[PDB]
């Protein structure tokens, strides 16, 4: 039982990856992921972030 | 040899192609599940002076309109204003398009699957009822041997006669042996309230003969509302028949299921009713003669416990300007009251019991 | 007050229950059925929806022009429902 104060850390690769993925952002539902590496608990860094095809179930 | 050695690597691009289309064609399921509502094609075509113009216009069943160009997989039966298309979600998209119903209360007249009864229940008639029972079993086994002689079969006949003959169960008997799809139809039913509704239900005929599977249409009470009037009703009537005229005249494509037609009287003969699509096939069905009457009715009362000291001269005789329907009530109403006289073997005063209780 | 009182104190687990029969689409019915997959509905606004039979329901328990729960989100048929004066 312990808690700390995280931050995301958000470089202009996810963002840009978000802006032409918002492009592609159909109504249809959309799925991605996220990647990066875990270095301590109370920070997160994110550096690689891709797409993923659509389907009917969304 | 050594110049088709190459013909290996074509075959394995080939089975290669059919290795690849798995999952191209596997998203297919997913993507083209389920259409979620009803919308409505309107088709209208567009130019875009490839960069071709193809294009149509969507109704939605909540009174939305939107665009979008004639899209989907191959169509062959496509392009049509019909309803009951495939649509994603939001994208709006033409997947899988059949033709829909709605106005259930004509779309559901008479569901008959096959009837019971079958042309070996009537006697007498197979000179002139064996014209039809090919006319019915040559062009549904045959279609092969039409093409070596060059033959298309006639789509409409009119079995006339005088009322109470039978002209419906016995075509229904051969109906049986059809052994296509049974659909019933009125002629009254096309006089309706609102305006147009005639067009809508012939219209309708041939959007389930010509929609669905190879099927029998019999029709009766033709002579009801084929009046040739010189307002009026039988106009209306004549906007609608004459229409349905104009589908057996105009399309050459009619070759598909026939349409039977009845009349129960021929005073109103309407001229425009021959031609090789129209009712030409006019055998006359006159009245039974006490001979028949008693052969139909021997066949028909073959099942119950009928005396066999029956010389058939008492009820030849008071059969007199009788029909065949008329001796099945007289079998039936034997039928009836046999059960309450007692004895369970069919007398021979039950006969003119029941024509003189019955008439 | 003192009828939900006790119910006020049986609402703890209504929402660990919220989660399920949440469902609702309006009871929007039937009109036929062409094939056991697709079958064609027609909401009470005027809309006509196509979709699959769960599994939760028999096809044989389903009747033409019948009044049956069914899915907001999956839009699936959940559980049926036995219902003029």
């Amino acid at each position: 039982a312990v808690d700390t104060a995280e931050q995301v850390y958000i470089s202009s690769l996810a963002l840009l990856k978000m802006l032409k993925h918002g492009r592609a952002g159909v109504p249809m539902e959309v799925m991605g992921l996220m990647l990066g590496e875990f270095v301590d608990d109370y920070t997160v860094r994110v550096i690689d972030v891709f797409a993923m095809p659509q389907s009917g179930t969304g | 040899k050594i110049m088709k050695s190459e013909v290996l690597r074509v075959t394995h691009e080939l089975q290669a192609m059919k290795d690849k289309i798995k999952e191209n064609s596997e998203k297919i399921k997913v993507n083209k599940t389920l259409p979620y509502l009803v919308s409505n094609v309107i088709e209208l075509l567009d130019v875009d002076p490839q960069r071709k113009g193809k294009c149509a216009v969507i109704k939605t069943s909540t009174r939305q309109t939107y665009f979008l160009p004639v899209i989907g997989l191959v169509d062959a039966e496509k392009l049509k204003p019909g309803d009951l298309v495939g649509v994603n979600k939001d994208s709006y998209l033409i997947l899988e398009t059949l033709p829909t119903e709605y106005d259930s209360r004509v779309k559901a007249m008479e569901v008959d699957e096959r009837p019971t009864e079958q042309y070996s229940d009537i006697g007498g008639l197979d000179k002139q009822i064996q014209e039809l029972v090919e006319a019915i079993v040559l062009p549904m086994n045959h279609k092969e041997k039409f093409e070596n002689l060059g033959i298309q079969p006639p789509k409409g006949v009119l079995m006339y006669g005088p009322p109470g003959t039978g002209k419906t169960l016995l075509a229904r008997a051969c109906a049986a042996q059809t052994k296509a799809t049974f659909l019933k139809l009125a002629g009254p039913q096309l006089v309706q309230m609102f305006i147009g509704d005639g067009a809508k239900l012939v219209r309708d005929a041939f959007a389930l003969a010509k929609e669905k599977a190879p099927s029998i249409i019999f029709i009766d009470e033709l002579d009801a509302i084929g009046t040739k009037r010189f307002k009026a009703g039988d106009r209306e009537v004549q906007r609608t028949m004459l229409e349905l005229l104009n589908q057996l005249d105009g399309f050459q494509p009619n070759t598909q299921v026939k349409v039977i037609a009845a009349t129960n009287r021929v005073d109103i003969l309407d001229p425009a009713l021959l031609r090789s699509g129209r009712l030409d096939r006019k055998i006359e069905f006159p009245m039974p003669n006490e001979e028949a009457r008693a052969r139909i009715m021997q066949i028909h009362s073959r099942k119950m416990n009928v005396s066999p000291d029956v010389n058939y001269e008492e009820l030849a005789r008071c059969t007199d300007d009788f029909n065949g329907a008329q001796c099945k009530a007289v079998c039936v109403e034997a039928g009836m009251i046999a059960l309450r006289r007692g004895a369970t073997e069919l007398t021979h005063e039950d006969y003119m019991e029941g024509i003189l209780e019955v008439q | 007050a003192p009828p939900a009182l006790w119910d006020l104190a049986a609402d703890k687990q209504t929402l660990q229950s919220e989660q399920p029969l949440q469902v609702a689409r309006c009871t929007k019915i039937i009109n036929a059925d062409s094939e056991d997959p697709k079958y064609i509905i027609n909401v009470k606004q005027f809309a006509k929806f196509v979709v699959d039979l769960s599994d939760q329901v028999a096809p044989t328990d389903i009747e033409e022009g019948m009044r049956v729960g069914v899915d907001r989100n999956k839009y699936q048929i959940h559980i049926p429902l036995p219902p003029p004066t």
